[PDB]
RNA sequence: UGGCGAGAGACCGAUAGCGAACAAGUACAGUGAUGGAAAGAUGAAAAGAACUUUGAAAAGAGAGUGAAAAAGUACGUGAAAU
RNA sequence: UUCUGACGUGCAAAUCGAUCGUCGAAUUUGGGUAUAGGGGCGAAAGACUAAUCGAACCAUCUAGUAGCUGGUUCCUGCCGAA
RNA sequence: UGGUAGUAGCAAAUAUUCAAAUGAGAACUUUGAAGACUGAAGUGGGGAAAGGUUCCACGUCAACAGCAGUUGGACGUGGGU
RNA sequence: CAGGUCUCCAAGGUGAACAGCCUCUAGUUGAUAGAAUAAUGUAGAUAAGGGAAGUCGGCAAAAUAGAUCCGUAACUUCGGGA
RNA sequence: AUGUACAACGGGGUAUUGUAAGCAGUAGAGUAGCCUUGUUGUUACGAUCUGCUGAGAUUAAGCCUUUGUUGUCUGAUUUGU
């Protein structure tokens, strides 16, 4: 059929946006019937529509080289491209030398 | 526009009241000239200019 | 009469999709398979495999595989039938590595 | 610059509805119509405008009362009522 | 040369006659003052095409109404360019 | 700014691309409001005043006037220039 | 109304592919499977000015969407603040 | 109609950074297509040796460029020049 | 159109880059942990190095060659003194 109404729809009652869910295309002719959100919510909670749950974004190679920087590498000259007082200001250093002392 | 006064709408929905064909049942009637609705405004054509 | 015949093959894409632009290559992969399967089956309605499609684009427009082994069967046609009664439907196989492999007829029992 | 990309900046309104004549003349900032001159107490019409009387005077709209006028004049300004003669 | 109610013509006949023979100061254009069109005529009467067939449908082909569809609601005669 | 690049019966009655000015103040800008035609306004280019400006648009006077340019509608006959 | 001419051309914005469903007919509709893009000074969520019904649903494909069309900010009928 | 039109929210990595580059939430996948891939174009490139000899003119490209350390002339309004 | 034919693969040669993936190592600047605390004392971490590895990858799309494997091989149209 026609089914941009049941993905608006499906989109508006689980929550996730368009993107993301999965009107299933075996049940076709089902999902022509489901024209109200109330409909929907009978559609999502059987399992003839589901979420797809979120592509993974791995924050495990950040770790890892923030891991690498706690240990000392990866801070060369080549990978200082800001001036020595942009990195960490004098200013604050003042500040920490000196808050500390008083 | 989106937050109007009333006089704006009111002529608003006059040009909605307007915006229909003829009805058909008038092309039989006797003495006929008019084939058409010849004052339909639409939106993406003619700005009615209030 | 009967020419339900199925078999395997390595398709060669590097001398197919050679020198082609690259935001090109994969859909000239789609249309050299379809083809492939013309020339050697001889029918000319091909189906193509979504399997086979993602076999494909793996890698994006410009990286399609150098050999792939696909599995031609030309099965025949009913209901409301096309302009010929068979039809081929090519599928992927999975193998670790394409190059080496001859054609195959493969028995169906 | 002059042209088209200075259409684009032109999304005001320096008319309205003019409460008397209903055109679409009425300027803001001066607070005066600009065709028929609300709130004057006179309707501008001048006589280098021999269209504009032809769009504004006297038949164009309803008559709401002068259509009566004259044929109350044929009758010599009747009042009262008629009688019941026969049939 | 305005309004109403009248009578007329060695006038114009729809590119003419008023801008307007038609839902004409209308559709429409312009911020506005203002500017402002085009567009009449099937037949006596819709009797404006039932029914069959081809096609998915528009339509065609038969059939039929009509003096006549070399009058079919893109409709009187229907020129020239093409 | 430069390419005097693209485009130049264009995406566009002045945009596209790279390059380039400036980027915290004589900055940029929305809305309201003030100033209007021989007047407004101008860090002045006769620039801007709704694609119009060494003097706007609209209507009327107005069919302005022209010693200047263009056109000036059927035939035959008799005479015929400067 | 022509010849021009079925020519000029419909080339900026990295980009599409496979199978199924509807259908007379799917490069373009719908779903799914991939592949990419904007990459949060976004091709995302709200608005002011402006538009006025375009919002939303059912049906239809003459005209419009400078290709297509069973799709549509179109057409027909209703609903909605 | 590849123009123009005021504002709020604001993720992860590199990175000084709201730069560019890649992804998450979100939204698209729309800008006529297919086949070949001649000339001449538009857009991007790369060139042996020489090096502006081209040309009105190094116009257009190339080259440098971030950070760290050293070193920094004439002139000067003694701030700069850098 | 039944052929020491042709095509799709596979094999061999030629060529281009340059030594793969994986497994192992009294190699490895050092750093900790331990114990009989050593006269390589070991276990772990450790870019890299060595060994199989002139390996691996590509090789015709406009390279060469081939008895291997699997196939294909008459569809349409016109023409006479």
């Amino acid at each position: 059929a026609n089914l941009r109404t049941q993905k608006r729809l499906a989109a508006s009652v689980v929550g996730v946006g368009k993107r993301k869910v999965w009107l299933d295309p075996n049940e076709t002719s089902e999902i022509a019937q489901a024209n109200s959100r109330n409909a929907i919510r009978k559609l999502v909670k059987n399992g003839t529509i589901v979420k797809k749950a979120v592509t993974v974004h791995s924050k495990s190679r950040t770790r890892a080289h923030a891991q690498s920087k706690r240990e000392g590498r990866h801070s060369g000259y080549g990978k200082r491209k800001g001036t020595r007082e942009a990195r960490l200001p004098s200013q604050v250093v003042w500040i920490r030398r000196l808050r500390v002392l008083r | 526009a989106a937050q109007k006064s009333f006089r704006i709408k009111q002529k608003m929905a006059k040009a909605k009241k307007q915006n229909r064909p003829l009805p058909q049942w008038i092309r039989l009637r006797t003495n006929n000239t008019i084939r058409y609705n010849a004052k339909r405004r639409n939106w993406r054509r003619t700005k009615m200019n209030i | 009469l009967k020419d339900v015949v199925t078999r395997e093959y390595t398709i060669n894409l590097h001398k197919r999709l050679h020198g082609v632009s690259f935001k090109k290559r994969a859909p000239r992969a789609v249309k050299e398979i379809k083809k492939f399967a013309k020339l050697h089956m001889g029918t000319d309605d091909v189906r193509l495999a979504p399997e086979l499609n993602q076999a494909i684009w793996k890698r994006g427009v410009k990286g399609v595989e150098y050999r792939l082994r696909l599995r031609i069967s030309r099965k025949r046609n009913e209901e409301e039938d096309a302009k010929n009664p068979l039809f081929s439907y090519v599928e992927p196989v999975l193998v670790a590595s394409a190059k080496g492999l001859q054609t195959v007829v493969v028995e169906e029992d | 610059g002059k042209g088209t990309p200075s259409f684009g900046k032109r999304h005001n309104k320096s008319h309205t509805l003019c409460n008397r004549c209903g055109r679409r003349s009425f300027h803001v900032q001066k607070k005066t119509c600009s065709s028929c001159g609300y709130p004057a107490a006179k309707t501008r019409s001048y006589n280098w405008g021999a269209k504009a009387k032809r769009r504004h005077t006297t038949g164009t709209g309803r008559m709401r009362y002068l259509k009566h006028v004259s044929r109350r004049f044929k009758n010599g300004f009747q009042t009262g009522s008629a009688s019941k003669a026969s049939a």
